[PDB]
């Protein structure tokens, strides 16, 4: 009766600290020991460590030991983790880990949406259009779009003329610039034959601020 | 004590062969009592949560499929996927726990190799209507390529710029198999009416001829 | 004797409490042809439940929704019976046993 | 077989009494082997999704409530609620799964009984804000009329003009022993400046005379 | 106990893709199949069929019959009937039914009761009471409702003036409209006598847009 | 089994009744009864009466007595309740739970929210920057805050640093005002001796009214 | 029509303490035959609704440990917390079944007597500006300090305004177990341009003197 669930919903300025706990049950307490993880952009699970309540004493991994100072509750079966010091750095999703004295990682939980941003404004998608400059002699096909830049937050998958050619759109893992916003591209080919006998329109879905814009390509 | 290397990064493995990366332990794990020997394998989907390959350094779990036959300890370790399919296409990862910390390695990328093919090099200048908004954006972007071995060069000057930001490439297109690396530029309004020259050099893998992308102002 | 499936219940049925031996061999070298062997079937599809030591000998159409076929198939009236389609070069794996 | 739609509309039938919900088979009982039915009654009310409620036109399964009482049988299907409550006024349905093609026909929308009466018409003025919106929107609205197949009669400007005005009736009612018509008035403010007099003439059966209030121009 | 569960709000677009499924229970998937069915959102009954997964061909009534791609899994335990060219009319609830080797449609879910748009444009929604100015020389007794305006989807729950007269739950069958959203009206008796002691007040209690206003009459 | 559940919080104007029960399942009407259990406001409970299923006849307190309408439905084995012209001390959530043979309620249902409102749509509240005016010599820590006033419905919360620790939360006991609406604050600690280094904005993000603002105080 | 009284008027205890609550009865309640009284006890926590602590005078619920006692004679029978407990935490109620109407007290809540500690108090002056806003809101604050029989003092130029002012608190914490207050001021437009004092002075228990803060013109 393992029921894991990372919880807490917060929007975060810098300065602060951010709490991703596990809310543990279904065995007995001191059966075992599950500890934390952490996940930065689809990168290897780095592992921290972990502290036992029925243990008490604190001592980690000597790579990512000093910033946390925790609490944990052995009435809950719930457990936390908080690293202090945050900033960019540890701006990562949060996993917990279920031990075996078997194998080690096989059975995971949800995650957590945690970043630790530079204090970016919520402001729309600053549509800014494309256009040749030479001859266009880009070869096998023509290539236009709207350019995505400087906007604030994740994420963009851009529909296409009015939901109907909208299969295979991407968005891109998120990064911080040097910009001070998110800069993130999203744009497909078009088919050669309508080279002027179709309207470009870009039809961007900011779904988390609820933004919706339209432009013309040429 | 132990520290382990995830490697090679992005080559295509393909259906039926032993599947084979360097994984790389630095001593020998045989725990003396009982000579029993403790590993976990990863099968993470792309962005997924992982999930147990191996598990006692040479048995698997019951009831997986065929697939999976893999083993390692000590200093032996070594994924195995036979068959691999469309959605297997993932990061694997190698880890061992016989000794506090645990150490992972920067990611290992198997992918599918078909018939040689590429697509022609995209320059992207901006339009002029947007300079209503004060601000001028030139871009060098490479997309839906295959194979994954592809870059870009950054040459203003003929000054090397780089060391400007930490990368994260696109995954796997639906539409051609095909993936993606972009690097934007910012500059100021002011100096971008008397500057001129911004141009990148592409040395695509699947291109016989050195292509060499050039804009001229005014025509 | 406890078993179930498909071929227990409409095939042959056989009871809990039977003291029997069974003896089977190989066959399907020479018995079949290419071609699919639609020779040896087995039955998937029945109306009525079959009794321990019946004989199945009816080729009645299924009858697969509660609107009655009545004589007439179409939709919800698919025929019962299909034919193997294995390979005569096969492994016994792919292969009839003779019993 | 023939798909039941069932023409000509009204069949008379009672609430509380033996009701009945006629839809007759164009087959007999002659089911060739062995002789077995294929009846089945959905009634949907507020909401609920009918389930089973009859099957094979002579059996119910254990714990199906014995409001059905059985009569009938061979060309004709007829089904008597027992003690018909306020759980049992809904709109009734019939169904048979005998034959090809299959359908499900119109059913009977129930009505109660009661005395025709008059419309409840009465004139009321147009609020300062809502005339601001571009539109006039006078209500003229009608209570406590019957049957399923009426009509409504608009005249404007002595001029017989039909198609455009909207008419609705209400459901069964739940408190006020009312049915009502739902009529917004759909013109554009450009005919309030040109046109001074805006009246409504209900003629349904309850009325003696139609009800026709006079204004002066300016409300 | 078989249970098949409906799931999805529908608000279909025409030209546009629809998720086909119908989470079944109860029973492993090889013993009972999937009979579907539509209602025709306040109209007779449509009987439409089924599938019998075994060679998988089906015919349906002539609407249902060939618009799009007819499949159907035996295995992760899904029937599939869908539509192509979906449109206001005939946007109806992808209703379907567990079968018994007695009677082919047993067993319904809580059921989706959705009325549907075809995807027009939103519009505010402007509160219109209407209220008399001089006094009401009709006698005794009046009919009068609040407009409710510009509200997708159903359904309101109306109660009317302070309880003068315990009736007043009143939303009628309504029609589309040029506005892409129906329009809402209602019924109250009230005497003319209360120029003072009774005020007109409307509660718009349209629950899926979150509308609140209400207003005194002087 | 005995399962009652209620859920769904009603506002209307005073003079009507709204239509809430308590509805128990799989026994005969013969035995069994029921209690009403109504809060208001950290103050005295409002029973207002119980079922008796062999007659139907019904109980009122002395006081409340000929608030109660009388009803009962013996085939379902349960019937359903409504008041009218309540007092405001009435308005309020509702709990019940099913009546036992031994003690009054053991276990519980969701409840619903009813409360005596003057017709009073929402009306924003007053938000201004913060600046200090004397010198800090109040004495302990440095605390301030924005005056949040007049919200509905539950919940409200203001961030401070964005609400990192679960300081900063808080739910009061309720009292009732004129309209009734409530006024949350948040609670920061902060060094006296620290005033300068820190910014300080407070932002209304009142979930429910779907609200999202962006301010800054220079 | 009928009075039953908790006690204490109120106690601030704390957790370890052995805490008395009794709720009286009207007449003894003891008849002859099965010897039992119709009378329980209940607890509420914060948020939660109330739980049962004692039935039928004697004897303890099958799930609520012998931590209660079953006590008490004739009138009164005996709520008894042994050690207090963590999760005993909230606000406790007396209920009566034995005469109608079921008629119901607030119950006891158990706040606890610490030190004052006094949050930093401060005041906006309101420019001109504020009138164009159209709602008048000052800010006046108090928390984290005990008991609900706290003071909100206002005097303005030695004059006593009352009939404007009120109190909201919160419940028990667990590290420090305070309270949170708020205060709402609303003023009049004539007094805000005809004075230039308005202010609030806290004077609760914990404090010494009372400061009287004052400030010159010029910041
Ligand atoms: C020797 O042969 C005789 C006669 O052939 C057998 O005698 C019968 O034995 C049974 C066993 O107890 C007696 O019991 C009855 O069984 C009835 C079931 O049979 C029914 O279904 C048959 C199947 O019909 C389908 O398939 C046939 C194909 O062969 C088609 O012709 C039909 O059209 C159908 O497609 C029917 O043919 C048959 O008529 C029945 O409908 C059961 O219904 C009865 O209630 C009862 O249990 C039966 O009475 C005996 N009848 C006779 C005439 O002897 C005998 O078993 C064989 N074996 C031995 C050892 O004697
Ligand atoms: C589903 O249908 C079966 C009948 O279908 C039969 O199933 C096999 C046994 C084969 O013989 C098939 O060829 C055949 O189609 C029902 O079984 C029996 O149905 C008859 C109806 O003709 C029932 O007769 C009556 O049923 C009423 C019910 O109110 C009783 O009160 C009467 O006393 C009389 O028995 C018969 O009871 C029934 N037998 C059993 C064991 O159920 C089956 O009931 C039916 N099930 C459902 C849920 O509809
Ligand atoms: C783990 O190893 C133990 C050996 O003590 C065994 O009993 C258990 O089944 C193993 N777990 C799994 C999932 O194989």
């Amino acid at each position: 009766e393992v029921q894991l669930q990372q919880s807490g919903p917060e929007m975060v300025k810098p300065g602060a600290s951010v709490k991703i706990s596990c809310k543990t049950s279904g065995y007995t307490f001191t059966e075992y020991t599950i500890y934390w993880v952490k996940q930065s952009h689809g990168k290897s699970l780095e592992w921290l460590g972990g502290i036992n309540p029925n243990i008490g004493d604190t001592t980690y991994n000597q790579k990512f030991k000093g910033k946390a100072t925790l609490t944990v509750d052995t009435s809950s079966s719930t457990a936390y983790m908080e690293l202090r010091s945050l900033t960019s750095e540890d701006s990562a999703v949060y996993y917990c880990a279920r031990e075996v004295y078997n194998y080690s990682f096989a059975y995971w939980g949800q995650g957590t949406l945690v970043t630790v941003s530079a204090a970016s404004t919520t402001k729309g998608p600053s549509v800014f259009p494309l256009a040749p400059s030479s001859k266009s002699t880009s070869g096998g096909t023509a290539a236009l779009g709207c350019l995505v830049k400087d906007y604030f937050p994740e994420p963009v998958t851009v529909s296409w003329n009015s939901g109907a050619l909208t299969s295979g759109v991407h968005t891109f893992p998120a990064v911080l610039q040097s910009s001070g916003l998110y800069s993130l591209s999203s744009v497909v080919t078009v088919p050669s034959s309508s080279l002027g006998t179709q309207t470009y329109i870009c039809n961007v879905n900011h779904k988390p601020s609820n933004t919706k814009v339209d432009k013309k390509a040429e | 004590d132990i520290v382990m290397s995830q490697s090679p990064s992005s080559l295509a493995v393909s259906v039926g062969e032993k599947v084979t990366m360097s994984c790389k332990s630095s001593q020998s794990l045989l725990y003396s009592s009982n000579q029993k020997n403790y590993l976990a394998w990863y099968q993470q989907k792309l962005g997924q949560t992982p999930k147990l390959l191996i598990y006692w350094a040479s048995s698997r779990e019951s009831g997986v499929p065929d697939r999976f036959t893999g083993s390692g300890s000590g200093t032996d370790f070594t994924l195995t996927i036979s068959s691999v399919r469309a959605e297997d296409l993932a990061v694997y990862y190698c880890q061992q726990y016989y000794r506090y910390p645990l150490t992972f390695g920067v990611g290992t990328k198997l992918e599918l190799k078909r018939t040689v093919a590429a697509p022609s090099v995209f320059i992207f200048p901006p339009s002029d209507e947007q300079l209503k908004s004060g601000t001028a954006s030139v871009v060098c972007l490479l997309n839906n390529f295959y194979p994954r071995e592809a870059k870009v060069q950054w040459k203003v000057d003929n000054a090397l710029q780089s060391g400007n930001s930490q990368e994260s490439v696109t995954e796997q297109d639906s539409k051609d198999s095909t993936y993606s690396l972009s690097s934007t530029l910012t500059l100021s309004k002011a100096d971008y009416e008397k500057h001129k020259v911004y141009a990148c050099e592409v040395t695509h893998q699947g291109l016989s001829s050195p292509v060499t992308k050039s804009f001229n102002r005014g025509e | 004797p406890g078993q179930t499936g498909k071929i227990a219940d409409y095939n042959y049925k056989l009871p809990d409490d039977f003291t029997g031996c069974v003896i089977a061999w190989n066959s399907n070298n020479l018995d079949s042809k290419v071609g699919g062997n639609y020779n040896y079937l087995y039955r998937l599809f029945r109306k009525s439940n079959l009794k321990p030591f019946e004989r199945d000998i009816s080729t009645e159409i299924y009858q697969a929704g509660s609107t009655p076929c009545n004589g007439v198939e179409g939709f919800n009236c698919y025929f019962p019976l299909q034919s193997y389609g294995f390979q005569p070069t096969n492994g016994v794996g792919y292969q009839p046993y003779r019993v």
